[PDB]
């Protein structure tokens, strides 16, 4: 997984990771977001780079790149970056549950 | 003149199909459980061989137009191209299904390492239900899937046999008998990165026994038990 601290450290993450996904995770689900966001970060980078690879998290913090993702798409926010271009947005904030069965639906093409 | 330089051109790119299905099937069939990285790479290596016959396939398809005149033939060609990619399509999802199961088994090396019996039957029970979970979701892609898919089950099987052992009943005799008849050098309780060294005994090949003797340590404690309440009581 790639960290990034702007809608510039998103977009560059993504395009560093062009044969897998580079997901920009903008911000989180309040309630003490940033040690949160780093753990949650752990166990996403293991499922996300190790376990499904496919996708590496980038835990944007914390600006508004997730907005900005989501205006080039024309298509807490998720914008998946393919060689580094926004090719799908989500927004929402989620449990540790609900993040579980995220990863069972990766890893998207 | 179009017929003569075609058949020259499909000879050329049915071989590169060929080898384009050789070099995706050859991804699908390295497992990482434990390999890792240069999978990836293969996969990566795959994707760049799809994007060259992409472009050889978009020349044919530019070239069938130029001709023109209806023919059914060149329509044809293009359908055995589209046939390809949709085989190497496959492949892409085949390559990151592994990796998937490839981040499972480097958590699960983890494990033994953390060890913990406490520990190792939460991560026992909370692996078995993720690797179930994968198997299921695996369908169709392309053959050979099975011979990979099989590895999961051991994967299953190795962690079930895990789950044994996480059972605190069992004592040093206890688990001396068991390990005499194992041969493993470990103990039940010898390291922190113990429950690497249980992954070497298979856990399909040997939960069977590891279950008789967990039972065995199990059904020993309930007596052991009684006596302390007939020794306390009377003492």
């Amino acid at each position: 997984t790639t960290t990034v601290t702007s809608e510039d450290h998103f977009m560059t993450f993504y395009n560093e990771n062009n044969k897998k996904l580079i997901v920009v995770d903008v911000y989180p689900g309040w309630s003490g977001p940033c040690t949160a966001m780093y753990p949650t970060y752990n166990q996403l980078m293991i499922s996300i780079d190790d376990f499904e690879k496919r996708i590496d998290i980038l835990l944007l913090d914390q600006d508004k790149l997730v907005t900005y993702k989501n205006d080039k798409f024309h298509a807490p926010k998720f914008l998946f970056i393919s060689e580094g271009k926004i090719i799908d947005e989500v927004l929402g904030t989620n449990i540790p549950v609900f993040i579980e069965k995220v990863n069972k639906y990766i890893p998207l093409s | 003149i179009i017929p003569l330089q075609a058949e020259e051109t499909q000879n050329i790119k049915r071989d590169l199909d060929i080898f384009m299905k050789e070099v995706e099937s050859f991804r699908k069939e390295f497992m990482q459980k434990s390999m890792g990285y240069e999978n990836i790479n293969n996969a990566y290596d795959t994707i760049m061989v799809y994007y060259h016959k992409l472009t050889a396939i978009e020349g044919r398809a530019l070239e069938y137009n130029n001709l023109e005149k209806l023919f059914e033939l060149q329509k044809s060609n293009y359908k055995q191209l589209k046939d390809c990619m949709n085989d190497l399509k496959n492949l892409k999802t085949m390559w990151d299904a592994i990796a998937l199961i490839h981040f499972q088994y480097n958590d699960w090396k983890t494990k033994p390492w953390r060890q913990i019996k406490a520990d190792i039957l939460l991560d026992t029970n909370k692996t078995l239900g993720t690797q179930i979970k994968n198997l299921p979701k695996e369908i169709r892609n392309f053959k050979g899937y099975n011979v990979i898919v099989e590895k999961v089950k051991n994967m299953g099987t190795v962690l079930p046999l895990v789950s044994a052992l996480h059972s605190e009943f069992m004592e040093d005799r206890h688990w001396s008998q068991l390990k005499q008849i194992t041969g493993t050098v470990f103990d039940h309780n010898s390291l922190s990165f113990y429950f690497e060294d249980i992954l070497a005994l298979n856990l399909y090949k040997y939960e069977n026994t590891v279950n008789e003797i967990v039972d065995v340590a199990q059904k020993e404690a309930k007596i052991e038990k009684k006596l302390k309440n007939i020794e306390q009581w009377w003492s």
